[PDB]
């Protein structure tokens, strides 16, 4: 998934 | 291929300062700043220095760190990484401001991400680095190449390869202007393990090349052959990094009581 690193493309 | 004034060069050009500005917004401690650190040239500053144990402490006095007990080594490992999520989140805010980078799929983006910021990561550490040492802490404090390779078995072959690269490419004399484009040529690479629509990033990435390529002309008349020198320092870089990753996985099997930062893991995961 990645959660962190899409939460930090905002 | 040639020697006459592009008509696209205006656009190349603003491409380059738009970028040059971004990357300054971005990178709190520039090339320029960090040469002028270890260049006695600004006085305000002067980095207190990490040569020995007992320096090591004496220092540890005299910055204020943002991570810190625990065992020096160690110590020194929370901090490589507090600055590396740290770049991470800058990485992030400079990647979102090269033109068409936003509109990409953003399952792709974050294929682009996780395999460029380490190489970037690389190569913003050899703007802080000759060939004795690393400014950290912002530019407040010199550790030293040989005290770091001092440190016990797995923890003082760290960094030795990342100085290893610094001196090869700061031979380059490369500057922030060149390095802003450099870097999102890097973060913008097709051949990314994952991508599902790569046209378009393929796209953009022609086009950061041509800026890269015009910029070093104007501001490289020294050598004749940079671009290129250029082009093969990005694939040494992959290569460290799997040095990296691999030497990683020494650590996080040798060491309980470890955890690697959460996003660094998320990188980390599964990583070529
Ligand atoms: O290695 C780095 N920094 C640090 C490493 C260890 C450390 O740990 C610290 N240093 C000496 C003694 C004790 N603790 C602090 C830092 C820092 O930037 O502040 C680093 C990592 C990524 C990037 Cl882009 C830049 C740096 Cl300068």
């Amino acid at each position: 998934k990645h959660k962190i690193l899409h939460r930090l493309l905002q | 291929i040639e020697g006459r004034l592009n008509p696209e060069s205006a656009d190349l050009r603003a491409l380059a300062k738009h970028l040059y500005d971004s990357y300054i917004k971005s990178f709190p401690l520039t090339k320029a700043k960090a040469r002028a650190i270890l260049t006695g040239k600004t006085t305000d500053k002067s980095p207190f220095v990490i040569y020995d144990m007992n320096s090591l402490m004496m220092g540890e006095d005299k910055i204020k760190f943002k991570h810190i007990s625990k065992e020096v080594a160690i110590r020194i490992f929370q901090g490589c990484q507090f600055r590396s999520v740290e770049a991470v989140q800058e990485i992030t805010e400079y990647a979102k401001s090269i033109p068409g980078f936003v509109n990409l799929d953003l399952n792709d983006q974050v294929t682009l991400l996780k395999y460029g910021v380490h190489e970037i990561i690389y190569t913003m550490l050899a703007s802080l680095m000759n060939k004795d040492g690393v400014l950290i802490s912002e530019g407040q404090g010199f550790m030293t190449r040989e005290f770091l390779k001092s440190l016990r078995k797995p923890f003082g072959d760290f960094m030795e390869p990342k100085f290893e690269f610094a001196v090869k490419f700061n031979a380059l004399e490369l500057d922030d202007s060149d390095l802003a484009i450099f870097i999102a040529v890097i973060i913008l690479s097709g051949d990314r393990p994952g991508l599902l629509n790569v046209k378009p990033i393929e796209d953009i990435q022609d086009n950061l090349l041509q800026a890269l390529e015009l910029q070093l002309k104007l501001n490289h008349p020294e050598s004749s052959q940079l671009f290129a020198k250029l082009l093969q320092k990005m694939t040494d870089l992959r290569q460290i990094v799997t040095e990296h990753v691999q030497l990683l996985q020494v650590i996080k099997k040798t060491e309980t009581d470890m955890s690697l930062h959460p996003l660094l893991q998320e990188i980390y995961k599964d990583l070529y």
